[PDB]
DNA sequence: CGATGTATATATCTGACACGTGCCTGGAGACTAGGGAGTAATCCCCTTGGCGGTTAAAACGCGGGGGACAGCGCGTACGTGCGTTTAAGCGGTGCTAGAGCTGTCTACGACCAATTGAGCGGCCTC
DNA sequence: GAGGCCGCTCAATTGGTCGTAGACAGCTCTAGCACCGCTTAAACGCACGTACGCGCTGTCCCCCGCGTTTTAACCGCCAAGGGGATTACTCCCTAGTCTCCAGGCACGTGTCAGATATATACATCG
């Protein structure tokens, strides 16, 4: 048995190393179309911009939990929470 | 060597919103430097939306999507149909 | 042969005839519309009645008789719109608003 | 109900990417509901940026101009 | 007769987010101006509105810089800011 | 070593507006060496407004414009 | 028929890396690379003009947007560079 | 008549000058256009070109690899201090993050 | 229950604001020209819908030990107050550096036209 | 998957004209700089007391890791028609011009809203 955490840094490290999507694209996909008919019945989505949407939003999402895990390490906790995640965005103005 | 100011007619605004009610010249100042701003912002991008679809001349609608894109909200809606009724106004009494 | 303002017709306190001057010498295209200088003249005139329409309610409440910058910063940082449109903006003798976290007070 | 598709190892991996060693059970269902408010407003202007076009279909140009309206510029997909 | 600690700070508080005046002075402020602006030309003339301006932009960023910074005092269960807590801040905002 | 005017009780007087209750006494060093940072990015664009000019005299629009540039707008001087 | 710089940008390369290619994707970046900073260098230009009530843009607008936008020491070379190329074509 | 030869082999650089120079007088920036801004503008974007490139082609054979992809280019940019304070705000597809991780959390 | 601080009430006055005059340059009205935009028809790209299947990934239980967090002790660093002292702030005089304006004029950039080769789309191939 | 080669076309070049805006010199009057004397607001220094930050131990639960099931993402192929994109036709809108007259800009005047100094009333803190 590996060691609780151990893993993990792998993990990090084979996340960092590569630059391939995570999110899977069908999942997304129906989201993306969820919310814009509230805004227009019968859009279409070029095949495209749903993948713009995609690198876009991931991209978003990592930068906000760089900023939470140094709001953790701040509090002297290695956990990160709720509380971590509303504080980044209050100080970046969101 | 004139210079141009909106004074006049930030004052007849307020003499009708609040009859009894005077303004400083600083205040006077600041609401003039916020027109400007307004407008320049509106009219960038009024300009690009213009360019974007390859058109030449700026029409009521590229003012009415830069105000949608641009004002929150509640604002939005009201600004519109300030903007709509001003216009029929202007082409009905011809 | 009469002449009467463009801004009467248009039921406008705002110049229309500066706004379309102003949008022709600004380079922002070729060509402008009959329309736009009316359209924009009215949401400018629109949103400068609602900030003032607030710094005067500021003011009645501290009892004064005349407007200065301090009514302008409480008119729109009370306000959850203005403030979300002017958020990168200082007013100079603006101040601050009154707020402590509640953590701070007395036990 | 779409937003169970982004499912707790999705957001696992992004925490990882991120250096996340360790993950309070809490963040899911709070990370779910930023995302959909990012979402929410990009989408909101892309099809602004559709509508005035007269068109019907959404073009990868309407998201790459959202996303510059709010000051993140994409650069691979043009423009 | 005498006060416990913090009740005057709370009391300096209320009383200068009551105020709109400058807090720093006139004239020791003009020669740091002096002082630096003599690193890119020599023999500058500034108007007077123009350190005025400098001024009132100074005093508007420090004062929202340590709202940010108390934020990350409470963060930490403190009640004292910490120059960490200022950094903190600084890198969030993304100027550090 | 004109910084040092920028002395301690002006200081608490700033951290007072902003709401702070009790300071620890390294901040102040700090926060001459941050308002530092800050004035000498504004003058350097205010004197190179001036430059363009060919003006010698620095004006409060060129301080104006360098704040405008760097995301800071200021109402009450100018438009 | 779509203008692009790929061909200078292949030129650039060739100058740098003869022995290196580079892929569509990374092309792309390039030309939007390029597209983003000249539209950046020239609404500087364009404002530093009205500012001072002037009709023109001149190699003394280009300079000082250059100087207000690129970091330091970029721009310490690429003013270099822009005195270099007038004074090179003007005299010629 | 002279036999053309280009104002870019005139200054001695490969971007194209006068498509600088219709791209400044078709873009309403100014009304006027003068003849060295577009010499000036294609040097300076020559150079910033070239130095993207020579730090992307170094990180490409640092991976004996012999083809530029943009995880090469989001290594260049963010490995150069000046460039990522000119690249700050832009994200890259395809250009992941550099490898960090803080020294608290590793064993 | 005492006393310290802030709030509100009264009298005084001085200069910022609000109103009127002169006048000039900017907006308004009537007309002409031409090219930008609206309307309509066709092509054929690529988007949406469907079917099979296999094998990658998500979901559920179990185990356990690493990590959050609560209660406690303690000692030094920051707030409050009084006295000395220093330079900030005000009114004043002098003056000359340089910002802002005027008049002359000539070097520059916009514009038209005729000529031609630099760059684009497409197919082949290692 | 990117590079070598072809046909070809429309964007770039060289040349001459001409209208004007910006470079040059002379003028003036504003306001920025330098110095003096005085008051006294604010800063600086020391003393001292207690609230706060910091480190420590204990505990109990809730994330991490593993094994099996099972589900719907993915690949690949087939249908078909909605829509984006292009071309051709032509009309009505905006640019440019001249005349002329009234709206908005400096300049002057003067008085009452706000700043000030004194009094005291009551709210708060210990």
């Amino acid at each position: 048995r590996y060691r609780p955490g151990t893993v993990a840094l792998r993990e990090i490290r084979r996340y960092q190393k590569s630059t391939e999507l995570l999110i899977r694209k069908l999942p997304f996909q129906r989201l993306v179309r969820e919310i814009a008919q509230d805004f227009k019945t019968d859009l279409r989505f070029q095949s495209s911009a749903v993948m713009a949407l995609q690198e876009a939003c991931e991209a978003y999402l990592v930068g906000l939990f760089e900023d939470t895990n140094l709001c953790a390490i701040h509090a002297k906790r290695v956990t990160i929470m709720p509380k971590d995640i509303q504080l980044a965005r209050r100080i970046r103005g969101e | 060597s004139r210079k141009e100011s909106y004074s006049i007619y930030v004052y007849k605004v307020l003499k009708q919103v609040h009859p009894d009610t005077g303004i400083s010249s600083k205040a006077m100042g600041i609401m003039n430097s916020f027109v400007n701003d307004i407008f320049e912002r509106i009219a960038g991008e009024a300009s690009r939306l213009a360019h974007y679809n390859k058109r030449s001349t700026i029409t009521s609608r590229e003012i009415q999507t830069a105000v949608r894109l641009l004002l929150p909200g509640e604002l939005a809606k009201h600004a519109v149909s300030e903007g709509t009724k001003a216009v029929t106004k202007y082409t009905s009494a011809k | 042969a009469k002449a009467k303002s463009r801004s009467s017709r248009a039921g406008l306190q705002f110049p229309v005839g500066r706004v379309h001057r102003l949008l022709r010498k600004g380079h922002y295209a070729e060509r402008v519309g009959a329309g736009a200088p009316v359209y924009l003249a009215a949401v400018l005139e629109y949103l400068t009645a609602e900030i003032l329409e607030l710094a005067g309610n500021a003011a009645r409440d501290n009892k004064k008789t005349r407007i200065i910058p301090r009514h302008l910063q409480l008119a729109i940082r009370n306000d959850e719109e203005l403030n979300k449109l002017l958020g990168g903006v200082t007013i100079a003798q603006g101040g601050v608003l009154p707020n402590i976290q509640a953590v701070l007070l007395p036990k | 109900d779409n937003i169970q598709g982004i499912t707790k190892p999705a957001i696992r991996r992004l925490a990882r990417r991120g250096g996340v060693k360790r993950i309070s059970g809490l963040i899911y269902e709070e990370t779910r509901g930023v995302l959909k408010v990012f979402l929410e407003n990009v989408i909101r202007d892309a099809v602004t940026y559709t509508e005035h076009a007269k068109r019907k279909t959404v073009t990868a140009m309407d998201v790459v101009y959202a996303l510059k309206r709010q000051g993140r510029t994409l650069y691979g997909f043009g423009g």
